[PDB]
């Protein structure tokens, strides 16, 4: 019905309701949960911890 | 070097092959160093060095390192002109559909994928899915799925199918198309379909599919994955004064495309929501379409100046496009321009040129001669020598232009006489001096006009100017054959005054030995110029066979007539001069001199005529004054009578006897009658006087009034002008068309008051505006006519045909409109001209009708003859000399290589500005329509027979009562359908009524085979024919204008040719314009070049295909040679515009108009232009296949054949 | 106004327009039509190629006139090459065959 | 140019042959067969054609003789 991409863009973004404070905290908690699961999955690796340990060894030596 | 040009789709591999690198950044130049940036729009590594044989570092800088790559820059050490040739490419992140192959209706992508355009836009605009691979699923290819519907069938099937969005989905659909299977399916459906509309749909789609199959192109190439980038020097970013820079809009468009592409890659790297990626792809598509064609897809992007950016399509198309502004027309060197004055001392081949202008134009020639004769050691010495303007420089200039012709032009160039070659004569001054006799050819008058001058350089150009373009050669009008150098104004006035006759003049009745003694008597004041004397005249006649007979005899004449005979060349009768000489008489003199003596004698005679006319117009002392506008005494009394009876009729109207409209009409009638009577009285008063002769008796003599002499001689002025000067201005019109009741009763001698002048201005403004618009309309019409007939060149001598056109004198009532001699002069007969009532052959075949044979035909009273015509010629390309006939501008048979089409178009288009039953003879009556024929056998009356005193074969005596101009020409040449066309008889059969369906009526016709055809006639139609009547094919059913297509379809080629010729000649003859009909016949031939193939035979031709005619003729000749099934066709009539756009060459069609559509069609089809016509060779700089270059092109097809 | 040889345009490589720019007169479409009607093929080729936009051709033409030869070696007008580049830039393959 | 086109028959062929003769007299070392009378090579060639000395066949024969030698 229209040819201007701007109007189609606004149509597409207007289909989702606006979020509240609690929604923001909920989404941030989901992001942190995903990051925590990824970190836990990587931490179960024999080669991951030695890298962090040697990086700390170099850092502590100034 | 090259022989043909192709066009077609560009594959990504081809675009990459063109490119010398990939543009990755929108950078153009540094803001401090002004140097090109790496991997930008102006990169030196991709497009080449900025300086000659240098690189951006400065390490390799001389010619010693040519062709080497600077290992720390990458800039190739070469010339900078490579920046006008080297191209780049952009690797698009996502495929983008081409705007031309999507929005140029019909959409090629749309009808290749048999789905509507709006569907394709919905997919491209990222709103609807398309199923590409259905797999083991009920879905079909091309079926649209909404987003939610897409997830539904995703969760209900999974990975079994594939549905996509955007140009990528279109590319997947187009790449999986099996073109041969589609073609087979279309053919099978075409045979087994019973609806013709569906047949049209399928034949279009099948034509496109077969074009794709044969051309080798692939459909997926309509979707762009690699975008070519123009060379930087064609989109320059150059500095101006003060540090300002000037750029092209292509830079902005390319920067937008690159920015959006890079942002798309960034969004695809940093994983983003699908909405953002979809928006970015939409922006990429919009930017690419705007770069290719701004404003086609939607709102046009505008720059910082708030005006739309102009794109590649705008730079290749339009009036200001490359085709028309830089290819068909150019600015040239060795050219000048100056105001034009009049040179009365010049000859017909001479033009006055300023010394400074010639010094500037002929500078290299002066340098060459100074070097040759040793006055200058080097070229800089010659430069300073010319700049210092030494005398020997002037002598060198004199010897340079001694026999170097120069071309003079005046804009507009309506016909070929607008540019002519002259021999220059250096004059001290600043204005070009022009010979008066050529002014009529230039339409030039000395009120401030300017002319351009061009210098031919090579020997071929000089000889073309001397032989073809010289003013002495072109003294005949190519449109009609009449002379164009006829005298006008002061020459005509002088020749008229010298040849007038006066009663009781000094020296009347004297006897003179010859013209010399007449001149001696005039110079000694013995006799006046108008004295009636007797002169011994020796007169030589050259007959048609060449006999030279001299007779000396005593002739009653005037002194001036003998002094004018002093300059008449030998071979002409004295009767041509023994009369008062107006413009018509001098034109007749020049025509007779040309016809009986030749060209050189005609030129000398014209020069002497104009010298003598100027001299004796100066000696006459003719002056205009206020006492020469005599106002008749009857005007006041007649105005009083008209006013009084206007009062009487107004009083009668107040009594209610007649209405208002009747009163208006009769008041107009009385005022017109009063104006006519006042004009007649003024003419009678002004045209005569009373004198006293030698006997003392008062005698009636023609007036020597200045204005009367000006009007009667034809120099300037007419009866209407004198009527407004000395009589009544008359009735003028309200500017909507209505005529005001009260007229202007005052002439310009007495003067007008406020309202009379206001009414005059009402019409004056309309006249000016009408001229202003009609000039442009005529220009557009002549452009169309030039382009439709530009291909017509005389290619052979005899075409070996027997067809011809039958010509008769034109009759539009009881009097002739044109004699048979005028129509048959300069043509070639097709069959032998048999004398009526006899079997003898008066004129054999293949003979040119000149004036002698025209007089023979007139003497033997031949009514109808038949001659060869251009339209009936059967040459494969162009026409032949015999079918065209005499060259009007030359007088002999047309030479091979003549561009007759351009001459025809110019001849028709030039006069565009000038555009806007009782028997009367004794003879017999014949029925066919009614014809009345004299006893000699010439049909001299043609009359209609509405559905009579004498029957057929009955003799009738005299008096027996047996009982919007230029639009019209444009409509006739465009073959426009009338608003309410006349319904014609499709076939010969009996008429019958039918069921009167609601809305509109139906009729039926029964053929001789018993088949019944139904015709669909509207309710509001006057029906002429009756049931039970066998109407022949082409009979009128409902009266009205006749469509040219119908008369072509039902009656024949000769019928439509005659119709168009008669209508065009009627509109041109109402305004008194002489145009030969062979030009119209050439235009009509160009209007008949296509044919719909009806019976396909077996030569590869689909039924209903609009093939071109000569291809069918050649194919039929080969088929006849093979004795194997020929083809049958119906010829169509296309307007000049449609015929121009339907030509074989796509270069000419693209240069004409609708460049985008023509280019798209040619690219999809994969067309090939062989450069056979004038325009393509003009564009590519080669010689035109006409005239001097013709033989050259012939040699080319002598080489290609071998 | 008169011009033998002077300045040229940046893109079209054609003579400028106007007395102020010391430019050259325009040989328009109707002038070409008149020349075609006459049959002066060589004069038209001179105006199209060696006077407007054939750079090498016009340089050699000037040299030949200085050397008193009065012959031309016509070439391809630059405007046609520009047009070919534009048509190529529109994703359309236009080429020349031998 | 009436005499030249009468002798040759076609204006275009006349122009081509006259151009060939003029280039022969100007670029080459060929001399005029008629008195020059202080005339340009094109006019001299036209006069030669008018006198009937020079035609296409004569030029072709002379070129063939030169090629043989
Ligand atoms: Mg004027
Ligand atoms: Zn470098
Ligand atoms: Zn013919």
């Amino acid at each position: 019905r229209t040819t201007d991409p701007v109007r189609m863009y606004m149509r597409e973004m207007g289909t989702v309701e606006l979020l509240t404070r609690e929604g923001e905290i909920d989404i941030a908690k989901r992001i942190e949960d995903g990051i925590n699961q990824v970190q836990s999955a990587i931490a179960e690796y024999p080669g991951t911890i030695p890298y962090i340990l040697e990086q700390f060894d170099r850092v502590q030596a100034e | 070097e090259f022989d043909a040009i192709k066009i077609g789709l560009a594959s990504p591999d081809m675009i990459r092959s063109w490119s010398f690198g990939e543009v990755k950044k929108p950078e153009t130049i540094n803001y401090r160093t002004f140097k090109p940036e790496r991997d930008g729009l102006f990169c030196a590594r991709i497009f080449g060095p900025v300086k000659d044989y240098e690189c951006l570092c400065g390490k390799y800088k001389r010619l010693k390192h040519r062709g080497v790559i600077c290992e720390k820059c990458g800039v190739e050490v070469t010339q900078t002109k490579v920046r006008r040739d080297r191209m780049g490419h952009i690797e698009l992140a996502s495929p983008v559909a081409h705007i031309w192959f999507l929005k140029s209706l019909p959409s090629r992508i749309g009808l290749l994928m048999d789905m509507p355009l709006r569907d394709i836009e919905r997919v491209l605009y990222f709103e609807m899915y398309v199923v590409t691979e259905p797999g083991m699923t009920d879905l079909e290819r091309g079926q649209m799925l909404t987003e939610e519907e897409y997830l539904d069938r995703l969760e209900e099937w999974g990975d079994e199918f594939t549905a996509k969005m955007g140009a990528e989905a279109i590319k997947d659909l187009l790449a999986s198309m099996d073109l041969p299977a589609e073609a087979e399916q279309m053919r099978e459906e075409l045979d087994t379909t019973n609806s013709e509309t569906k047949r049209k749909k399928l034949t279009k789609r099948l034509k496109l599919v077969e074009a794709f199959v044969a051309s080798g192109n692939k459909p997926e190439w309509m979707i762009l994955t690699v975008l070519p980038v123009l060379p930087p020097d064609l989109r320059p970013l150059v500095p101006l004064d003060g540090g300002r820079f000037a750029t092209s809009d292509l830079n902005d468009l390319y920067r937008r495309v690159i920015n959006r592409n890079n942002r798309l890659k960034r969004l695809l790297e940093l994983a983003a929501p699908d909405i953002i990626v979809r928006n970015e792809k939409r922006m990429l598509q919009e930017s690419v379409d705007a770069l290719l064609d701004n404003g086609r897809r939607g709102r046009a992007i505008t720059g910082s100046n708030k005006r739309p950016l102009k794109s590649l399509a705008d730079m290749i198309k339009g009036k200001q496009g490359r085709f028309r502004q830089n290819l068909l027309g150019k600015r040239v060197d060795y050219s000048g321009r100056s105001v034009i004055t009049v040179g009365p001392y010049l000859r017909l081949h001479q033009c006055g040129l300023p010394k400074k202008m010639a010094l500037e134009l002929f500078k290299p020639f002066i340098y060459s001669k100074l070097e040759t004769r040793g006055l200058a050691t080097t070229i800089k010495a010659a430069k300073k020598m010319v700049e210092r303007e030494e005398a020997v420089v002037w002598d060198i200039l004199d010897e340079v232009i001694r026999e170097h012709p120069v071309l003079l032009n005046r804009a507009p160039t309506l016909h070929r006489l607008g540019i002519q070659a002259f021999e220059p004569v250096l004059i001290e001054g600043k204005a070009i001096q022009l010979h008066p006799l050529v002014c009529a050819a230039y339409n030039a008058d000395f009120d401030g006009d300017q002319m351009a001058v061009h210098v031919p350089l090579t020997l071929e150009a000089q000889l073309e100017a001397r032989t073809l373009m010289m003013s002495t050669n072109n003294i005949l009008s190519p449109a009609s054959g009449d002379p164009i150098i006829v005298p006008s104004q002061d020459v005509v006035l002088g020749l008229y005054y010298m040849t007038r006759e006066k009663i009781n003049a000094k020296g009347e009745g004297m006897y003179l030995t010859g013209p010399a003694e007449a001149e001696k008597a005039y110079r000694t004041k013995t006799a006046e110029l108008h004295a009636r004397v007797k002169v011994r005249i020796t007169e030589t006649i050259k007959h048609e066979n060449g006999k030279l007979t001299t007779e000396t005899k005593m002739i009653d004449t005037t002194v001036g007539r003998a002094m004018l005979w002093q300059i008449v060349p030998k071979g002409l009768p004295y009767s041509l001069v023994n009369q008062k000489l107006g413009k018509k008489q001098i034109s007749n003199l020049l025509n007779e001199a040309y016809r009986k003596l030749g060209l050189k004698d005609t030129v000398i005679f014209a020069d002497q005529i104009m010298y003598t006319g100027f001299a004796y117009a100066a000696l006459s002392g003719v002056s205009v004054g206020i006492d020469d506008m005599v106002v008749p005494a009857a005007k006041y009394t007649e105005i009083a009578e008209a006013e009084e009876e206007v009062r009487e009729i107004q009083e009668q109207f107040q009594s209610g006897l007649v209405t208002a409209g009747e009163r208006y009409n009769k008041v107009i009638d009385i005022w017109a009658s009063t104006n006519d009577r006042v004009a007649k009285a003024m003419m009678e008063n002004l045209s005569s006087e009373q004198v006293i002769n030698r006997q003392g008796e008062q005698e009636k003599q023609e007036s020597f009034n200045s204005i009367y002499m000006m009007a009667d001689s034809g120099a300037r002025g007419s009866a209407a002008q004198i009527r407004q000067l000395a009589g009544m201005r008359g009735l003028m019109a309200r500017p909507d068309g209505s005529i005001i009741e009260t007229p202007i009763t005052a002439n310009f001698k007495e003067g007008l008051n406020v309202l009379q002048y206001f009414i005059s201005t009402h019409g004056a403004r309309k006249g000016l505006a009408d001229t202003a618009l009609k000039t442009a309309n005529s220009g557009y019409l002549t452009r169309r006519l030039v382009d439709v007939a530009q291909d017509v060149v005389v290619t052979e001598h005899d075409c070996g045909t027997l067809e011809g056109v039958v010509m008769t004198p034109h009759i539009e009532g009881g009097d002739v409109k044109v004699a048979l001699t005028e129509l048959a002069l300069g043509r070639v007969v097709s069959e032998d001209i048999l004398k009526p009532g006899t079997d003898e052959v008066l004129i054999p075949r293949n003979t040119l009708l000149d004036e002698k044979w025209c007089k023979v035909i007139n003497d033997n009273s031949v009514d109808q003859i038949k001659v060869r015509s251009v339209v009936t010629c059967d040459s494969d390309f162009g026409c032949c000399a015999q079918c065209y006939g005499r060259d009007l501008a030359r007088g002999h048979l047309v030479n091979q290589g003549e561009a007759v089409g351009v001459i025809a178009a110019q001849s028709i288009g030039e006069p565009g500005t000038q555009l806007t039953i009782q028997a009367k003879n004794n003879g017999s009556v014949k029925l066919h329509e009614l014809t009345i024929i004299d006893e000699f056998g010439r049909t001299k009356e043609k009359h209609k027979l509405p559905y009579l005193s004498k029957a057929d074969g009955d003799a009738v005596a005299a008096g027996e009562t047996v009982a919007g101009g230029l639009p019209r020409v444009a409509d006739l040449f465009e073959a426009r359908k009338p608003k309410e066309p006349a319904i014609l008889a499709e076939h010969s059969g009996t008429v019958s009524f039918g069921k009167e369906t609601k809305g509109k009526r139906r009729l039926i016709i029964t053929r001789d085979s018993g088949d019944t055809y139904e015709e669909m006639i509207p309710k509001h139609r006057q029906l002429n024919v009756f049931e039970g009547e066998r109407i022949e094919r082409g009979d009128v059913i409902a009266d009205g204008p006749e469509s040219p297509h119908d008369i072509l379809r039902l009656r024949g080629i000769h019928a439509v040719t005659t119709y168009i010729a008669n209508e065009v000649q009627e509109v041109y003859r109402l305004q008194g314009v002489k145009i030969n009909d062979k030009h119209i016949e050439t235009i009509v031939r160009q209007m008949l070049r296509k044919c719909t193939i009806t019976f396909a035979g077996d030569s590869e031709f689909l039924p209903g295909e609009t093939v071109e005619y000569s291809q069918v003729k050649i194919a039929n000749r080969k088929l006849v040679e093979e004795g194997k099934e020929p083809a049958r066709f119906e010829r169509e009539l296309l307007g000049i515009t449609k015929a121009s756009l339907a030509t074989e060459s796509f270069i000419s069609a693209a240069s004409f108009q609708e460049t985008t559509r023509v280019l798209t069609e040619a690219a999809v089809s994969g067309k090939r232009d062989d450069l056979r016509g004038l325009k393509e060779n003009v564009i590519v700089g080669r010689l035109i296949p006409a005239g001097t270059g013709f033989a050259y092109h012939q040699d080319r097809q002598a080489k290609r054949a071998q | 106004h008169a011009r033998s040889t002077g300045s040229y345009s940046l893109v079209t490589q054609q003579p400028l327009g106007g007395k102020a720019q010391f430019g050259g007169q325009r040989f328009g479409e109707m002038e070409v039509w008149a020349l075609e009607a006459y049959g002066a093929a060589y004069t038209l080729q001179e105006m199209l190629t060696v006077k407007s936009d054939d750079v090498n051709g016009r340089t050699k033409m000037y040299k030949n006139i200085v050397d008193g030869n009065h012959a031309m070696e016509p070439g391809m007008p630059e405007s046609f090459n520009v047009l070919l580049k534009e048509i190529r830039s529109l994703g359309i393959n236009i080429e020349l065959e031998d | 140019v009436q005499d030249a086109v009468e002798k040759i028959g076609n204006r275009f062929d006349l122009v081509l042959v006259a151009a060939r003769r003029a280039r022969q007299m100007q670029s080459g070392g060929k001399d005029a067969l008629v008195p020059e009378e202080n005339d340009k090579p094109t006019v001299i060639a036209l006069r030669e054609i008018e006198e009937g000395l020079i035609t296409k066949d004569v030029l072709d024969a002379r070129e063939r003789q030169e090629q043989q030698e």
